[PDB]
C-alpha cells in the first residue's frame, strides 16, 4: 500500500 | 501477477511489453498492451498521462522476458500515442482509461503475424459475460505487494468476473466503479493483477472465441479482501477505438 504501489499509478511523475 | 503461473509469449501471443526510455538512456517498464491489429496496441491512459511523448517509448511484441531477448521478437516505435480525452484519476478510480499505440519499426514496418505475435479479438459492442466467468490476465507485473521487482518472466492467472451490483457495495468500491468498468477477482482473494500489470489483457471466452474483455486499469493493493481487480471495459469503447484506429 501507497498509491504508488498500485495499479492506476504506473509511470507517474509523483512516483 | 499476485500467484498464478508463469507463462511463455505463445500462450498470449498479442501481448504487448511497452518501456520508456529515460533523458540518459536507461530503459524501464511501464505497462502491458494488447495487439488488436498489426499496426495497432491497446492500453490504459494512466501509463503515459504523466509522460504523453511517443518519443519516450518502446513496444515488444513476442516477448516472454523482461530484461532479455525473446527470440522471434519484435520492437517498435510509436507512430502515434492517442489517449482518451476525458480521461480522470483524481479519486481512486481512473475513468475512460483506454489508450491506443500505433506501432512502427524502424523499418517502417507494423507487426508480422507469427508463431509468437498474434492479434486479439474485440468483443461486439456492450456484449460481456456474466458475472462469474473465470478469466484470464496476463502481465510482467508485481508478484507481491512489497516486492521491489518485476518479475523476468511473464505470468498468467485466472479471476472471476464480478457484477456492478457487488462491486459497487460500500465496502466493496462504492461510487468508484461505473458501467464503463468491470471487477475481476478470486473467491479467496489469493490471485490478482498488480502494479506493472497496468494496460494488459483480460481476455475471456465468449462464444467459444477468445476476446479483450478488459484492459487492467486500477485497484487498491493486490489480492486484498473485497479489493477486486478493476479492468477498462472495452465493449463500451467501440466507437472510441474504431474512429481512433484510422488516425
Amino acid at each position: 500500500d501507497g498509491a504508488c504501489s498500485w495499479r492506476g499509478l504506473e509511470n507517474h511523475r509523483m512516483c | 501477477i499476485i500467484g498464478g503461473e508463469f507463462t511463455t509469449i505463445e500462450n498470449q501471443p498479442w501481448f504487448a511489453a511497452i518501456y520508456r526510455r529515460h533523458r540518459g538512456g536507461s530503459v524501464t517498464y511501464v505497462c502491458g498492451g494488447s495487439l488488436i491489429s498489426p499496426c495497432w496496441v491497446i492500453s490504459a491512459t494512466h501509463c503515459f498521462i504523466d509522460y504523453p511523448k511517443k518519443e519516450d517509448y518502446i513496444v515488444y511484441l513476442g516477448r516472454s522476458r523482461l530484461n532479455s531477448n525473446t527470440q522471434g521478437e519484435m520492437k517498435f516505435e510509436v507512430e502515434n500515442l492517442i489517449l482518451h480525452k476525458d480521461y480522470s484519476a483524481d479519486t481512486l478510480a481512473h475513468h475512460n482509461d483506454i489508450a491506443l499505440l500505433k506501432i512502427r519499426s524502424k523499418e517502417g514496418r507494423c507487426a508480422q503475424p507469427s508463431r509468437t505475435i498474434q492479434t486479439i479479438a474485440l468483443p461486439s459492442m456492450y456484449n460481456d459475460p456474466q458475472f462469474g466467468t473465470s478469466c484470464e490476465i496476463t502481465g510482467f507485473g508485481k508478484e507481491q505487494s512489497t516486492d521491489y521487482l518485476y518479475p523476468e518472466q511473464l505470468k498468467m492467472t485466472v479471476v472471476k468476473l464480478i457484477s456492478h451490483r457487488e462491486c459497487q457495495q460500500p465496502h466493496y468500491y462504492g461510487s468508484e466503479v461505473t458501467t464503463k468498468m468491470l471487477c475481476a477477482a478470486d473467491p479467496q482473494w489469493k490471485t490478482d493483477s498488480c502494479q506493472g500489470d497496468s494496460g494488459g489483457p483480460l481476455v475471456c471466452s465468449l462464444q467459444g472465441r477468445m476476446t479483450l474483455t478488459g484492459i487492467v486499469s486500477w485497484g487498491r493493493g493486490c489480492a486484498l479482501k473485497d479489493k477486486p481487480g478493476v479492468y477498462t471495459r472495452v465493449s463500451h469503447f467501440l466507437p472510441w477505438i474504431r474512429s481512433h484506429t484510422k488516425e
